[PDB]
């Protein structure tokens, strides 16, 4: 239409990031909790039929050994930001000769976002804000971190989290379930319980995806049989 | 024209006449008819020849403001001209296009539109005249909508001729005129 | 079967009975205009119709030698003539003033009643006179909304006393504005429906007339006819029809719409005092307004029907479905999550094509499988018409 | 001096119109005939022989003035002869209003008593006495011209078992405007209204007219017809004014069926009568919407509108609780094709060489209105021939004809 990308509202919105904010908003639902023990991850696949496989439902990714991240929302857009992740990672790996900080990591995922223009831009620059939401979940000197970015580039760390189409009330339940100092198994549980709330379908260990990046151990990609262990309790 | 004259008879007066054959055939009686072709080429001639021949009475629709009166103090619809047609029938309802959008092709889709299943009263007969066919709007030009299209070529050698005699029947000539060498000296005309 | 010779016998005789009674009492003509005999005063209306002398109807002009015991008065008998006469020693001096309708006999035109101002017919039929079958409970999502266009159009005529007091002076001007669907009209409604003063719905369009200054002249007179009753008000929906902004396209572009604008304009804010008229506009393209129109004074609040939230979302869910008969256990946050950026006009829909699937497969109750369905067929499978992604940038 | 204070709430006139009157005898039930409908009938029976012995004596004893043919002959010496008709410009009282002559004189006069005042609302036609002016009676309205040209006098001869391959579309819109007539049951049980809008969309010639006109034959309610060109006027406000009248023509026929064909051709044609330009397009548009879903109650009025060209309206005037339902109309499959030859071939007398198979794949995107074509022209050339058999050389040069050249 008339108005570029870069334009702004006379409220002082960027047009183009609130819309893009609004793309979340239809995508399936993450929840991501920061805990002494670890960070957990959890994602719905939203299934939408019997003949899709559910494994290529790849919504819970490694960043690196010690990072993963949960994306929402266009999970085409998300692509870029996990390969830059993945990329920048092991960039200062090569250079410094130690992992990232997750909180590091966030911040140059962030700066991808509002890099797109119309005009005096890059052949490579992009058109469009990135419409998906992440959840950066890792250990670091810090201990565990979580941490939540949004299409406006804005990334702030958090101690649970909620994206998604069910952003309001998964987020409400959080906060309800929420302390400081509980264990690894009872955010797991917690999420998971959240998660089968609101689901449109019926939660079993195919229609979901969980993750744990805990201190010591590496980030794990939750199997079948894990995710049946902890679901046939609720 | 005697080719346009068969065309246009097989689809005005055989639907008033003769029902029955069209019934026999199992089609739907022709409604909507177009006559296209250089203006001067006779088909308002046709269109009111074949209306005076059937005893269809003839009713054009010019658009004009000044009739107005006449068809209805309402004038907020050009189908309010049907009561008159209906009183009428069997009638025939020409628009002649001079040449925004042609008010007269317009005119002609609300005609056609009434006339396809939504008119009790048959015998209503639509003609239109137009210069040229590939400006008709695709609505009209949409098979179903007229019933038959006939052009009206300018009159050649022989029809020139033809016309001639007619026109000049009405004169006080000399013996021995030889029309014949006139309607050569005329290439390219109308009627 | 077996008294069916007796119910046509009795139903017989009753029909005949009928046509008897109404042949002594009345009932017939309708034609002409004519009432039951049961009403007909003949008695009085013969006395009517000698006592009662009929008058012409005129309009005062000039008074010369108000002053002094024999004041004259300049009367227009509208086509008829122009004459100077003197009141009828029944109306009082000061009860004719100039410029105002009277009416006056046909022998010596004596003014003998003033009258009423002339009002356009169609301008007197806009006032409504059967309220809406809609009340703030079948609006949902909208409570700051709702509480603030209440607390504007309705608190001040309710309980004035509650403003003079503290020398507080009311808003006096409304615009709802939001995306197609979102409520403007239905609240509007819902004011017509609760408020007890004299409402008028006047459409945009409706002041679009074929003559040069007709529209001024029906905004004048629907103002003139509002200022008229104690507390009113003016409910102008699609305002935009004839509330765009100013412009100079070099030819006539919208000349007689800007003057019917710049009428209402006049009316709402300018030399002389409004009155007690609270007026109220809705519109779905607030950016075309014309400044001075969308300026305090004229339009004071400014409410925005945005889209409903999840909780907006689910409130209407749950009024639209509450005569629905649904199964037991609906997930309507559920189906609130599910359409995201959404009207309640799609959410009435979808709770419409839930009901029709249910009908179509011969169910009485409609699951939730249905209201599914009814979402991707409304939410989803008719995006493409959707009205709302190409309005929020108007709004 | 003060004015005088009417005792009628409102200006308007009843809103009730064409009721049985004083023949709004009970409704009995059951219908069935048992003695408990009997012993209802008989209970009127007793009321109306008790009311017919009451009248009977009061007008018995009634003055010999006082008698109804006698108040009849006074009410027709008190109109008078001849009965002006003026127009009922303002209700100043219950007895008094302010009428305007023919010949635009305004007069305050005295509505008589025999008046059905509940027909008087300002603008109304009414009838004045010649001498005093004074309001003796209200003119019924003739019907317009153009509530003439709306309504659909005749329903179309075209039923749903002559359309093919649409059964989900001829679903659709019966669950909107047939079944809610048929079986409001359904919708009542449900505790949800009917589906308000249906707008036809698909490409030239697939069937949306001809399932408006199958629609049109099994209603029972007034269909009323408006090709979207004949909303555009020669002159401001009329196309609004036209919208409105249309729509309160619908209100006044109720239940009525309002087929708003080809609306698309309101904006997607620009003819120079039109006065205003593309503005006065919209404020008919605007007018449009506030007929579709606006702060007017709408009746039992249903909007069918039907176009080729979808991408081309306002969204705002098909957006939902406007036009809840968007009918797609694909151009036909060779089943249809098929179902659509033999309809239009039923009556037919074919010959043994053609076959219809061949005539299904004439061009890949036939539709209903070429099939329908083909079949006409082919007849047409079996006429020239002066044929009843049509022949497969007939149908070849039908071919050639409506779909080429
Ligand atoms: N907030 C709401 N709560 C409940 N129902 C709603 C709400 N908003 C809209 N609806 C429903 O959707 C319908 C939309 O019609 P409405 O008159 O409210 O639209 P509008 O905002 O005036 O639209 P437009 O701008 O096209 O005139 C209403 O009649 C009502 O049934
Ligand atoms: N599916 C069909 N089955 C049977 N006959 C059909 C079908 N589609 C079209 N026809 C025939 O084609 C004729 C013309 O089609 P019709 O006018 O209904 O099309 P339309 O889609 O409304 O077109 P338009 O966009 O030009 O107004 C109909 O009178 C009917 O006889
Ligand atoms: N083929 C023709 N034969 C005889 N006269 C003709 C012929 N074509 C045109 N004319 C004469 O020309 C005059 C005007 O032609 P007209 O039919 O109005 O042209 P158009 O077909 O453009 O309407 C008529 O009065 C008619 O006598
Ligand atoms: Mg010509
Ligand atoms: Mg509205
Ligand atoms: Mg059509």
């Amino acid at each position: 239409y008339d108005r570029g990308v870069n334009t702004f509202s006379p409220e002082g919105r960027l047009f183009q990031v609130e819309y893009a904010i609004e793309a979340i908003k239809l995508g399936s639902t993450a929840i991501g909790i920061q805990t002494s023990e670890g960070v957990c991850l959890a994602v719905e696949k939203r299934i939408t039929s019997p003949l899709m496989e559910p494994s290529s439902i790849e919504k819970i990714v490694e960043i690196d050994a010690h990072i993963g991240c949960a994306m929402s929302g266009l999970i085409a857009d998300a692509k870029t930001l996990i390969d830059k992740a993945r990329v920048e990672t092991q960039n200062h790996w090569f250079t410094y000769n130690e992992t990232m900080t997750v909180e590091s990591v966030t911040q140059a995922v962030s700066n991808l976002a509002l890099q797109f223009g119309e005009e005096d831009a890059d052949p490579g620059a992009m058109s469009r804000p990135f419409g998906v939401a992440l959840l950066f979940g890792g250990v670091d000197e810090k201990g565990p971190q979580l941490f939540h970015m949004d299409p406006s580039g804005t990334f702030v760390q958090c101690d649970a989290r909620a994206i998604g189409s069910a952003s309001e009330g998964a987020q409400s339940s959080l906060q309800e379930v929420y302390h400081k100092s509980m264990t690894l198994k009872e955010a797991i549980k917690s999420s998971l319980i959240i998660l089968k709330q609101v689901m449109e379908e019926k939660l079993n260990a195919t229609n979901i995806e969980l993750a744990t990046v805990q201190p010591g151990q590496n980030f794990h990609m939750f199997t079948k049989e894990e995710l049946e262990e902890v679901i046939k309790d609720i | 024209l005697d080719k346009q004259i068969k065309e246009i008879k097989e689809v005005i007066e055989l639907p008033v006449k003769h029902p029955e054959l069209f019934e026999a055939l199992g089609i739907a009686q022709p409604k909507g008819v177009l006559l296209y072709g250089p203006p001067g080429t006779g088909k308002t001639l046709l269109a009111r020849a074949v209306a005076h021949h059937t005893d269809c009475t003839f009713i054009r629709v010019s658009g004009s403001e000044l009739v107005q009166k006449f068809i209805g103090e309402g004038a907020r619809m050009v189908r309010e001209l049907f009561v008159m047609a209906r009183e009428h029938a069997p009638s025939i309802i020409f628009m002649d296009e001079i040449d925004g959008d042609s008010e007269v092709q317009r005119t002609m889709l609300e005609l056609l539109n009434q006339l396809d299943g939504f008119e009790a009263t048959k015998n209503i007969k639509v003609i239109m005249a137009t210069n040229r066919i590939d400006i008709l709007d695709s609505a009209l030009l949409r098979p179903g909508r007229i019933d038959r299209k006939i052009e009206f070529p300018p009159p050649n050698e022989e029809a020139r001729l033809d016309i001639l005699k007619i026109h000049s029947r009405k004169m006080n000539l000399t013996r021995g005129i030889n029309l014949r060498k006139i309607a050569e000296l005329m290439p390219g005309a109308s009627g | 079967s077996t008294y069916s010779r007796q119910i046509k016998q009795v139903e017989d005789d009753i029909q005949q009975l009928l046509k008897k009674i109404n042949e002594l009492t009345g009932i017939k003509e309708s034609d002409t205009g004519l009432a039951p005999p049961a009403l007909w005063d003949l008695a009085a209306d013969k006395q009517t119709l000698q006592s009662e002398q009929p008058l012409q109807v005129a309009r005062c002009t000039k008074i010369i030698n108000a002053d002094s015991e024999d004041p004259k008065y300049i009367i227009n008998v509208k086509q008829f003539a122009k004459f100077v006469v003197d009141l009828s020693d029944q109306v009082a001096p000061t009860d004719i003033e100039e410029g105002m309708r009277v009416g006056v006999d046909r022998n010596k035109y004596q003014i003998h009643i003033p009258l009423p101002p002339k009002i356009d017919p169609t301008v007197t039929m806009m006032q409504v006179e059967e309220k809406p079958d809609v009340t703030y409970s079948d609006v949902g999502g909208c409570k700051e909304q709702i509480e603030k266009l209440r607390e504007v159009v309705e608190t001040p005529l309710l309980h004035p006393e509650r403003f003079v007091n503290l020398g507080i002076e009311p808003p006096k001007g409304v615009l709802l504005f939001g995306p197609p669907g979102t409520g403007k009209t239905l609240c509007a409604r819902a004011v017509a429906n609760r408020t007890d003063a004299c409402f008028i719905r006047v459409i945009g369009s409706e002041l679009v007339q074929k003559y040069v200054g007709e529209g001024a002249r029906m905004v004048r007179e629907l103002f003139e006819m509002a200022r008229t009753k104690k507390a009113c008000l003016i409910f102008f929906d699609e305002i935009d029809a004839i509330g765009g902004a100013r412009f100079d396209d070099g030819a006539g572009g919208d000349n007689e719409v800007q003057r019917t604008m710049l009428e209402l304009i006049n009316q709402l804010d300018g030399f002389d005092p409004r009155g007690n008229i609270k007026v109220l506009m809705a519109t779905n393209r607030p950016d075309t307004l014309d400044p001075a129109l969308m300026r305090p004074g004229r339009l004071d609040r400014k409410i925005e029907f945005s889209l409903p939230d999840l909780e907006g979302r689910t409130h209407i869910f749950k009024i639209h479905a509450r005569s629905m008969s649904v199964e037991r256990d609906i997930r309507f946050e559920l189906l609130a999550r599910l359409c995201p950026n959404s009207t309640g006009a799609e959410i009435r829909s979808v709770c419409t094509e839930a009901g029709m699937f249910a009908i179509r497969a011969r169910r009485k109750i409609a699951t939730e499988k249905d209201f599914l369905e009814a979402v991707n067929k409304v939410i989803k499978s008719y995006a493409k018409f959707s009205a709302t992604p190409r309005y929020m940038t108007y709004n | 001096y003060e004015p005088p204070v009417p005792t009628r709430v409102g200006k308007k006139k009843k809103k009730t119109k064409g009721p049985d009157a004083a023949s709004k005898l009970p409704l009995v039930t059951p219908h069935t005939q048992c003695r408990l409908k009997l012993l209802k009938l008989e209970r009127i029976k007793d009321y109306l022989l008790m009311e017919e012995e009451f009248i009977r004596n009061q007008e018995q004893m009634k003055p010999l003035e006082e008698k109804q043919e006698e108040e009849r002959s006074k009410v027709d010496d008190l109109r008078g002869t001849p009965m002006s008709v003026g127009t009922l410009e303002e209700i100043i009282d219950d007895n008094h209003a302010i009428v305007s002559t023919s010949v635009g004189s305004e007069h305050y006069v005295s509505i008589l008593s025999f008046v059905d005042k509940d027909l008087l609302e300002p603008g109304c036609s009414v009838l004045l006495n010649h001498k005093v002016h004074a309001v003796i009676g209200v003119l019924m309205d003739d019907t317009d011209p153009l509530v003439t040209v709306m309504k659909v006098e005749k329903a179309p001869q075209e039923t749903y078992a002559d359309i093919g391959g649409l059964d989900n579309q001829i679903q659709e819109i019966k669950e909107s405007v047939e079944l809610p007539l048929t079986h409001p049951e359904y919708y009542e049980e449900m505790g949800i209204k009917p589906p308000k809008g249906v707008i036809l969309y698909g490409p030239p010639g697939t069937g949306k007219t001809l399932l408006a006109k199958a629609v049109a034959n099994q209603t029972s309610a007034t269909f009323l017809r408006v090709v979207g060109s004949e909303l555009i006027q020669k002159y401001l406000g009329d196309g609004p004014k036209l919208v409105r009248e249309l729509f309160r023509v619908a209100e006044e026929h109720a239940p009525s069926i309002v087929f708003i064909d080809e609306i698309d051709a309101i904006g997607t044609k620009r003819y120079d009568s039109n006065s205003g330009g593309e503005r006065e397009i919209q404020r008919t548009m605007l007018e449009l919407l506030n007929q579709l879903d606006g702060f007017d109650s709408r009746g039992d009025v249903k909007v069918i509108m039907a176009t080729n060209r979808i991408e081309t309206l306002d969204p705002a005037l098909i957006r939902p609780g406007r036009i809840d339902r968007k009918i797609e109309f694909p151009l036909p499959d060779e089943k249809t094709k098929k179902r659509i030859f033999q309809i239009h071939t039923s009556r037919m007398t074919l010959a043994d060489d053609v076959t219809l198979d061949d005539l299904i794949m004439a061009k890949d995107d036939l539709s209903g209105a070429d099939i329908k074509a083909i079949c006409t022209e082919a007849g047409l050339m079996a006429l020239r021939e002066r044929r009843m058999k049509v022949t497969n050389e007939d149908f070849k040069k039908s071919k050639e004809n409506v779909l080429y050249k």
